[PDB]
């Protein structure tokens, strides 16, 4: 959050709150109420958005769900379709904070070694969270889309 | 530190559900109460060593602490003890602006009960001046807020004992 | 309907719907499809909502299941559960029109006076019907819930 | 009284009070001494009356005072026992006044409303009052019985 | 006829100006509102009458009111009473949605102050219903839809008083 | 009763009654034809309050009077309604004495092992001293109910 | 199992394991064999053993399906089956272990307080796990039924 | 153990003052709202089965806790669970009878926080237990009592936090 960032920060600094990270958090604050609201639009409608953004990664990489893709058989590609869902509640998480924080502690670190290593190919997964970003910007207003479009983009750019 | 958007969503993440509505309740709760705290924080930033000095004249000075061999006789352990009370007021401030004593269970109280006890400092002395800094903040940051700051003191006090 | 409600408003005014009224026709017009597919839910499963509404029903107000209530006995308890049928029946019907008034002029004008004549407690039959919503959000998807879950509220008022 | 009523009908008629209006007026004249004698039995074993009714009027349906029920505990139930002796006060006042006029003002107006809105059961209300009138032709000479039992009738009817 | 939207175009129709982008910008926060708004009165007219019996159980019964002689002590007056906070609720939730209190001003309290004084109601006690109910109100719509259902029942009890 | 219990403790000590102890006892001594009138009530009206506490209390938990419960047919139910009779006859003898020593020697001493030894379900027996409770309390004037609800209590209490 | 409980009596009295228990040791490890395949066809039949004997239970006992039992209901009848496939989980864990310890110390110790606490009837469970062992021993050998019953006859006396 | 009777006392004796008139004032308030306080104390202690059940199934049945690999998982568990919350709630009658937390201090909080730590109990569930457990006694007992006992529950939560 913008809250935990600023006395991170501060606290190894030994410092009481600086006067312009106080004003920060009274501008979270005051926005927290639209944070909010993108959140519940974008989990309100997150069945939506998973299966359409789905059946769009798979279809602009059939390989990925061909035979002797990661996703191949019934089991593997639900499970394909759950890490999408993860990530989309990891986004909530990151909208509501206001921040990157808790999408870049409970996913984005290790991601390429947990990925690498299980044999999916990441940049297909990123290719997956921008088609979940293009639907989020259809489903949300043009100055809401822009600040979800943020936390998506991060996640995307840690992918790649 | 876990401030409290961040426990509400880890909450949730442990769960593995995505924010229910009544984690949102608890969510708004927080950033109603965002202003009195971010107004509050600044108060005790600028009157942070006024709060010390009140404190430690209405507790710690003119007793057995302060008089030879006392523990806080000596100017480097006078030094200290100040020191130290500012430590406590830093990181309950912290905790008033965060929301969640987790900044005090991890970066103050873990370990200090046994530090305390190995150095010698008298326990019951701290905790009695915690409690004196609780009724100066009161007093500076209001009513209102002064309600929270106590939660996080009482922390802190609970902690040491 | 929406569309028979429009008809009325324009029967009394003799005069073509205007742009507005015209646009409720096209929302009605889009959502059709919605419509029927809720409904394909709701009677696909509806012997089953049937059952596990009885269940909560009689759990929360045992006294219509107790002995001296209504439904005491087997006979009496399966008129319940036929009354309960033709409730939810009746909230599909509407749903599938779109607007409360198909429900409304099938039953609920009156209901008070004949259950009440019955000697059924209006109350207890209002609970049955919160516990059927309960269920269709269960088993219903939340989107198509909201709609559902509206229209059984219009039904839990007029028992009111 | 029934002079009122008789008054009443003559100001909507236009027209001096009838003969026969009259003449019932001077029947009420003659009865007055009768009806308050039978009124003043009543309030003396007021106590008695009513806690008899009440045993009975539970005894009869057990749901009111049970677990669950609207008079459940000892303070509701106390609460139910004084609408019961609102009641008989009222039918007291009606015995003297020897018409339905003072009943109809307070407690036979909105009576339905108001106990669906609190949610005491109309039917279990009725019933307490048709104890009451055993209880009070009991309690009363036999043509004593039979006058206040019409009182107490047009109140139970009126709970209907 | 008022109401948010309405009441907009109705300022610039005096004007007689096009829209400016300050109308735009009210007139698109009434849009952006509509959708908590319109969810909470869903839930209002569904849970109507719960509310009104809570809200004569925690302010309007058991006391002198309902007692005798209390204005209420009569089947009639009680019913009388339950339909008015029932009026109240609903023309209320009526505004509510449109956003504007002007309709209320229109209907609910065109007279109303008059009529109650006329016939004995007692101003206080109405008022103190009207905050019963929405404390009620406020209880199942939620604290973010109940913030802007109680600035509108606020304003129907501020005409009564 | 009092006496006893004030004696007893004295004993420990071996000190001669206080005065306070002493002033105990003549406050209860004082009270006792209070107490006298309370029993007498109760026992009085035995037959009607055992009776309606069994109606409530069937209709509470029907499970226990089910089929295949532990008052199942006239002769077992009787004897359950026999049970709530003994347990008011010691409530009567709790309430003279003054102490619930009497009620604990007399019937709560091992009747967890009695009842489920008899099979009979004890919370359900809980339900109906709670009945019982309700329905002297309704009997009684406000004052004696007051202590007449704590002797049922204790009973209510140690079946738990 | 027969090695820890040697173990604990041993190490509670400070005596290398004493030549019986070393014996009683030697036994249980031959019979090992045996016991798995016990083990192996009553999990099985896990699904057969439940449903039988969930029927059996309801049929002895109709009170704990009627209304006012514990599980009336669905759901409440769910978690009852629930609860015995529970029970029949740890007499597998028994015969395997050769002891009755993992069931006593897996649901058996404290079931009196935690049954007690929800409202279900330990007598009513001690009759559905004797269902199961009736079943179970349909499905058993006659020397497999003898060894595995014990477990079952342990479970139903410790909940008797 | 020291009630409030105990602690006016106490205080104006570490004053050395005999009890004045303001102390006074707080005995007569403490001796005025005894009744109620005995009370509910009976009210709670018979039905304290019953508030267990219900705060145990509205926050803390049929979820991850009680299904294999929770911590309510196995019957030991449970009754340990249930007979702790029983703790938790005599403890705040005795408090509230007293009126002072000095017996959940001494008795129940002495370590509980580090007890729970120890055995791996979730902090967070207990603390929704016994806020469930508020809720519940506050419907038995009353509101007048119910705010009375509700500090003395809110006391065990926060110092389990
Ligand atoms: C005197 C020359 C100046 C002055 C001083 C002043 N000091 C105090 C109070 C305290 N001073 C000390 C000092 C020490 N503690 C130590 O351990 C040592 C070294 C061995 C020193 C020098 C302490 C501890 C106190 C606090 C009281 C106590 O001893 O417990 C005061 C009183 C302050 C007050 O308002 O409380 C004063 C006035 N004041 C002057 O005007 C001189 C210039
Ligand atoms: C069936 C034989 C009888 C019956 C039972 C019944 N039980 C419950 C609820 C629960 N039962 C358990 C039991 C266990 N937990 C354990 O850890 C173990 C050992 C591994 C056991 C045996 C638990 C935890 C519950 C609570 C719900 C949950 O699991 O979370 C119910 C539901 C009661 C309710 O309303 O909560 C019922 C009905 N009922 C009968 O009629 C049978 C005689
Ligand atoms: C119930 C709300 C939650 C829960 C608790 C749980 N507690 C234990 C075991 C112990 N509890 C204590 C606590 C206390 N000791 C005290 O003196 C007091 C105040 C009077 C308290 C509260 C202790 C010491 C133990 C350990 C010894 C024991 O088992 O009694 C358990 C059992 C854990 C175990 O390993 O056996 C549990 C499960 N568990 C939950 O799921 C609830 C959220
Ligand atoms: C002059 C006409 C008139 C009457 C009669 C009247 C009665 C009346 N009965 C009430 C309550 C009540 N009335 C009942 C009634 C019953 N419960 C039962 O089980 C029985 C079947 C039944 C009566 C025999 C109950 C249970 C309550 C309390 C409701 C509650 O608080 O839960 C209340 C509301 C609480 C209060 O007194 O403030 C009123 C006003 N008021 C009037 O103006």
């Amino acid at each position: 959050s913008v809250v935990t960032k600023s006395i991170v920060n501060a606290d190894a600094e030994a410092r009481y709150l600086s006067p312009g990270e106080l004003d920060r958090i009274k501008n979270f604050v005051s926005t927290g109420e639209r944070r909010l609201r993108i959140a519940q639009t974008l989990t309100e409608n997150r069945e939506r958005i998973v299966k359409q953004a789905g059946d769009q990664l798979f279809q602009k990489r059939p390989d990925v769900v061909s035979p002797g893709g990661n996703a191949y058989g019934e089991e593997m590609t639900a499970t394909c379709l759950r890490d999408l869902d993860y990530y989309l509640r990891l986004v909530t998480y990151g909208i509501v904070a206001g921040d990157v924080t808790p999408i870049e502690e409970i996913g984005l670190v290790g991601v390429r070694e947990m990925y690498n290593s299980l044999g999916t190919p990441i940049p297909a997964v990123a290719e997956g969270i921008r088609a979940m970003k293009n639907v989020a910007c259809s489903l949300l207003s043009a100055e809401d889309a822009a600040e979800a479009g943020s936390y998506f983009d991060f996640v995307i750019g840690a992918m790649q | 530190m876990q401030d409290a958007i961040t426990a509400v969503i880890n909450a949730s993440d442990v769960q593995g559900k995505y924010l229910d509505t009544a984690a949102m309740e608890k969510l708004k709760a927080y950033f109603a109460t965002g202003e009195l705290r971010v107004r509050a924080a600044s108060v005790i930033s600028a009157n942070a060593a006024n709060i010390v000095k009140e404190a430690v004249a209405k507790s710690l000075l003119y007793s057995d602490i302060t008089r030879p061999g006392g523990n806080m006789y000596t100017t480097r352990r006078y030094a200290a003890c100040i020191r130290d009370l500012d430590y406590y007021l830093r990181y309950a401030t912290y905790a008033m602006l965060a929301g969640d004593p987790s900044i005090l269970d991890e970066r103050v109280l873990n370990g200090l009960k046994e530090t305390y006890n190995s150095l010698g400092v008298p326990i019951a002395a701290t905790v009695q001046a915690i409690q004196a800094m609780k009724e100066v903040t009161a007093s500076l940051v209001g009513a209102d807020a002064g309600k929270e700051m106590g939660i996080y003191f009482d922390y802190i006090c609970s902690g040491l004992s």
